[PDB]
């Protein structure tokens, strides 16, 4: 530590950078999800004109109020560490014991998964019960058939089309929701966009940990044995070599993490914009909220 | 006034609402502007983004300056002191140690500045898009130009930044009504041309979706499509054709 | 570290077990052939949850990634570890803050849905923050809600456009006024040129950002001397010609509110 002191403020710089990344992660999650200051709830009677949201509405049976599709996704993606404090990833569950021991920890998100599910429930219930008005002001209730008629008039189709083909449209919507459920249950890498994020973080931490086993020119890669074998005046240079190598390793890791966090912030800004424009309203932007007439 | 009527038609509210509530809307806008000026004067933390940017740049610069006083494993952090005490063949080791340390500090600072400049460039692209789509127009994108139905925006210069005053139309005083998708008159189905059917308890009217302005159901307010038996939730009510009493008087 | 009984299996005369980070995880006792697993003793970060100094001097501490059972193990300061204030959170164990069952909007974020705040005499409470007010929209298949009135709401949006231009001299920053060091640094090829190119690119990009944000009109329109805008009053946002700077009241407010008391422009 005394030898590292002459290198200046590198450690506090890296700590500030990593802390900024960690805090902006909570910022991203809050910006994406906490877009409603009012926690709406779906009515006990689900008379939505034949439309069936049971597979996207929350499940009170599960201790965490997650929908069937949300549970499918959470099963689909195997995370590394959920902030569980140490009292098929096959890598991280033992890369949280010794990785923690390497002087580098994992913090828990400020918003728990139950809280994220509650945001999702409030957004979806407010949508299906009040159209797009809850995103512009108070939630104005309206029958879902008439809300969908307004959407049809928005896409340029007369509302008489919906009022004539309500049964067919409801059946097609339910069938499409079922297809989405089956695809999520059967697929392998539909959530690859999140799997790559998890794998990139895991690989970065794995490389940073494995860089502790490199001599960097020293007699040994273990500080304790270097100190216990050599007197301080000559062990100075070995400690200096180890310090230089490990500082370069931290600088590399922190720069990569800053670039990756910038990418994730761009993705989170896109996700928040998509929430605002697609969930809280009807978008006329082509191929923004999916392929077709939104 | 006519511009604001155009904006009201843009958000889906008939311009008669503005032309009948112009004084109220002007008063509300003036009160909102005064509230904004009061909040910007008394908040002391409103310009958090610009303050944070300035603080980050200053902190990075001061860190870069302070890195000049570190030994980096050398005998001293002063090059002149190193030169005086040591002859050049052995002083090159100390000078190279300092060179490596200072160059590493410069590289770290430049990389941090590049990342922060990418962030600022993203924010400036967002600000330019907001200028074009809120100041120079009326955006239908939700929550882009403020919360509510966007009407018009005002830019204001700020230190190393920009401030937008997003004027929006927020529905205020709700009221419950009984609604139907269509109306049965003579075995036909009448759907609202532009609006919604609402019942005040005993009568059926036609109202625009964003403001309660009840009007009698006519053939001008509604279009005919199909028959009664297909639409789920249709109700029976009289549809008054204005031409019929005119030819009755004829 | 700490030594403990091990459920591991070894070779007839195996020695120890290393781990990923080239650190020994277990060891066999040389005297008696018994195997012990080495677990490093407890460590972690320390975060101090506090209100403003003027608000109160009372603080709460969060030992990150730690159940407080190892706080009595090391029972530097130890003033707040008296007990009855220990609360276990997924972000570590919190000392010095009362736990409450009810929920409030977050004031100081701790983690895992737990926030801390200073409330009523006065103490620091720790709660599971409420996401918001509950609301049951009165949905029905034949009921609609229609606004009978409206409000004209103006909201602000502050966006950073550009940042301070900084250009450096690599050689002068490193060892200004030193010929020996200049010659030595010249041996490093072109690093200073790379750094100067990057910073100059940033400096030019700042002007590009400002131009893109603001210079979207080629003609400088001005309002007529008669302010008959249908009753709408734009005095607070229109420029004030009396001041030396041709900028509005709100623009002056913003320029005065943005403070540079730090080394930003004090080093001018
Ligand atoms: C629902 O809206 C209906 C139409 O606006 C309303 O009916 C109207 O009731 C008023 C009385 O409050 C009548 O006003 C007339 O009353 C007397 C007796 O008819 C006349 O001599 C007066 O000159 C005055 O014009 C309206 O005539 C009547 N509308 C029609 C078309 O006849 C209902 O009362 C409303 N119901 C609820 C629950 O809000
Ligand atoms: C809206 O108007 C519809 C047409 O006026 C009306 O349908 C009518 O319903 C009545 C009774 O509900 C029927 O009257 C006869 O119905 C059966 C024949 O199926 C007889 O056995 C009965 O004794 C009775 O006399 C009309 O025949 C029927 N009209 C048509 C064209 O089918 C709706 O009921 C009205 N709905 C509402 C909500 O007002
Ligand atoms: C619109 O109506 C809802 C509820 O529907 C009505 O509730 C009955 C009391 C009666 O009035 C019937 O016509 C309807 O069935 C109102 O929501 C209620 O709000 C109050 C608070 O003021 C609350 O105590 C109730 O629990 C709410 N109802 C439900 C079902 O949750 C709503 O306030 C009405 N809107 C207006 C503008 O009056
Ligand atoms: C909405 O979809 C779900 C899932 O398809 C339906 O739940 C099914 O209900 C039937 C009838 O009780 C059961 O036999 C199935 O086993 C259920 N499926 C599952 C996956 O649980 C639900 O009934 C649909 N909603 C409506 C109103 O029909
Ligand atoms: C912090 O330490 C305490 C005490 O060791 C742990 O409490 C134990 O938890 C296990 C889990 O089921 C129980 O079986 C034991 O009876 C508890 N008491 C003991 C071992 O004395 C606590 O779990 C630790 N914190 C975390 C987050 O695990
Ligand atoms: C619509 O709302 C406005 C304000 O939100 C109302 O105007 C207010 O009316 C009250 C008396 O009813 C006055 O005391 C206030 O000074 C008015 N405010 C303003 C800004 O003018 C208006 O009356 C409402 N109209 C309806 C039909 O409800
Ligand atoms: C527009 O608002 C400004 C306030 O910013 C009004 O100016 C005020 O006018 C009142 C009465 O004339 C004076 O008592 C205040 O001292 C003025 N304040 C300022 C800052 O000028 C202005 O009158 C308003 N415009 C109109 C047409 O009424
Ligand atoms: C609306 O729902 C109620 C449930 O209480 C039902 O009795 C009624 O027939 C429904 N009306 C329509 C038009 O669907
Ligand atoms: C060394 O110690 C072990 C156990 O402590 C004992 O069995 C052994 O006899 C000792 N060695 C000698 C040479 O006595
Ligand atoms: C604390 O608040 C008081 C008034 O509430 C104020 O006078 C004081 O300046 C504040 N402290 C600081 C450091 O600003
Ligand atoms: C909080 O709730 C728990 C159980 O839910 C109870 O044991 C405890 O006494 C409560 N404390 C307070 C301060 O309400």
């Amino acid at each position: 530590s005394n030898l590292l002191l002459q290198y200046g403020s590198f450690c506090t710089q890296l700590n500030r950078a990593l802390t900024g990344i960690a805090v902006e992660q909570d910022k991203n999650t809050q910006e994406v999800f906490a877009q409603v200051k009012q926690i709406y709830k779906t009515p006990p009677i689900k008379d939505f004109g034949g439309f069936n949201f049971s597979q996207i509405l929350p499940d009170p049976s599960k201790p965490s109020k997650r929908s069937f599709i949300e549970d499918l996704l959470f099963n689909k993606v195997t995370l590394a560490d959920a902030g569980f404090i140490k009292q098929g990833d096959i890598a991280a569950r033992d890369l949280i014991c010794a990785q923690k021991f390497n002087g580098l920890t994992v913090l828990p998100p400020l918003l728990t998964d139950e809280m994220i599910a509650q945001y999702t429930s409030a957004l979806l219930a407010g949508t299906i019960t009040s159209g797009w008005t809850f995103g512009a002001g108070a939630a104005l209730q309206i029958p879902f058939a008439m809300q969908m008629a307004y959407r049809f008039n928005g896409i340029g189709v007369t509302q008489n089309v919906l009022y004539e083909n309500q049964k067919l449209i409801a059946n097609q919507f339910n069938s499409a929701i079922g297809k989405i459920q089956d695809s999520l249950s059967s697929t392998a890498s539909a959530l690859g966009k999140l799997q790559d994020v998890v794998n990139q973080n895991a690989q970065a931490l794995n490389t940073l940990v494995k860089q502790l086993s490199s001599n960097f020119g020293a007699i040994s890669s273990v500080l304790n044995d270097i100190l216990s074998r050599l007197d301080p005046p000559e062990a100075e240079v070995q400690i200096d070599r180890l310090i230089t190598g490990r500082l370069q390793s931290l600088q590399t890791y922190v720069t990569q993490q800053l670039i990756r966090a910038a990418e994730i912030r761009a993705s989170a800004n896109l996700a928040a914009t998509k929430m605002s424009e697609c969930v809280l309203g009807q978008s006329k932007r082509v191929d923004f909220c999916g392929k077709g007439y939104h | 006034a006519m511009q604001m009527a155009y904006r009201f038609n843009g958000i889906g509210v008939t311009q008669n609402v503005l032309y009948e509530n112009q004084k109220l809307i002007a008063n509300q806008f003036n009160s909102a502007i005064g509230k904004i000026q009061d909040s910007l004067s008394s908040t002391a933390s409103a310009l958090g983004k610009l303050q944070d940017v300035v603080n980050q740049n200053a902190q990075a610069l001061n860190t870069l300056v302070k890195q000049l006083s570190s030994n980096f494993g050398a005998i001293s952090s002063v090059l002149n002191d190193i030169l005086s005490r040591l002859d050049p063949p052995e002083a090159e080791v100390q000078i190279d140690r300092l060179i490596t340390g200072r160059l590493q500090s410069l590289q770290t600072y430049v990389t941090q500045q590049l990342i922060r400049a990418a962030e600022i460039r993203a924010s400036a692209n967002l600000a330019a898009t907001k200028m074009s789509e809120c100041v120079l127009g009326q955006s239908k994108r939700v929550d882009f130009c403020g919360k509510g139905y966007h009407l018009m925006s005002f830019p204001q210069s700020a230190p190393h930044g920009v401030v937008f005053l997003h004027v929006t139309y927020v529905p205020a005083q709700e009221k419950n009504f009984t609604t139907a998708p269509a109306i049965c008159h003579d075995g036909k189905a009448h759907f609202p041309r532009e609006g919604v059917f609402v019942s005040n308890g005993t009568h059926w009217f036609v109202t625009q979706r964003n403001f309660y302005e009840p009007q009698i159901i006519t053939t001008d307010n509604t279009f005919v499509s199909g028959n009664c038996d297909v639409v789920i939730g249709i109700v029976n009510n009289t549809v008054y054709d204005p031409l019929q009493p005119e030819l009755d008087s004829f | 570290g700490v030594l403990t009984e091990s459920n591991k299996k070894f070779l007839p005369f195996q020695q120890f077990g290393r781990d990923i980070a080239d650190t020994t995880d277990a060891v066999r006792d040389p005297q008696t052939l018994e195997i012990l697993d080495i677990t490093p003793c407890s460590f972690g970060g320390v975060s101090v949850i506090t209100p403003g100094t003027n608000t109160s001097n009372q603080v709460a501490v969060l030992y990150q990634g730690v159940n407080c059972t190892e706080v009595p193990v090391a029972i530097t300061w130890r003033v707040y570890s008296t007990g009855s204030n220990v609360f276990q959170t997924r972000a570590g164990c919190l000392i010095g803050a009362e736990h409450v069952n009810n929920s409030y909007e977050c004031d100081i974020p701790i983690g895992a849905g737990i926030c801390a705040s200073y409330q009523t005499s006065q103490s620091i409470i720790a709660y599971t923050m409420s996401l918001g007010a509950e609301n049951s929209v009165a949905y029905s298949n034949n009921s609609i809600a229609i606004p009978t009135n409206f409000t004209i709401s103006v909201t602000t949006e502050i966006l950073p456009v550009s940042m301070t231009k900084t250009s450096v001299d690599c050689t002068m920053y490193i060892c200004g006024d030193s010929t020996e060091c200049s010659n030595l640094l010249l041996q490093y090829g072109s690093f200073c040129t790379q750094l100067n190119r990057a910073l100059t690119g940033i400096a030019v990009e700042q002007d590009k950002n400002t131009q893109e944000v603001f210079a979207q009109v080629k003609q400088i329109y001005k309002t007529p001397p008669i302010k008959d805008f249908g009753g709408f009053n734009f005095s607070q946002i229109l420029p004030d010609p009396s001041k030396p700077s041709k900028r509005s009241f709100i623009e002056d407010l913003l320029f005065n509110k943005v403070t540079l008391a730090d080394a930003g422009f004090i080093k001018q």
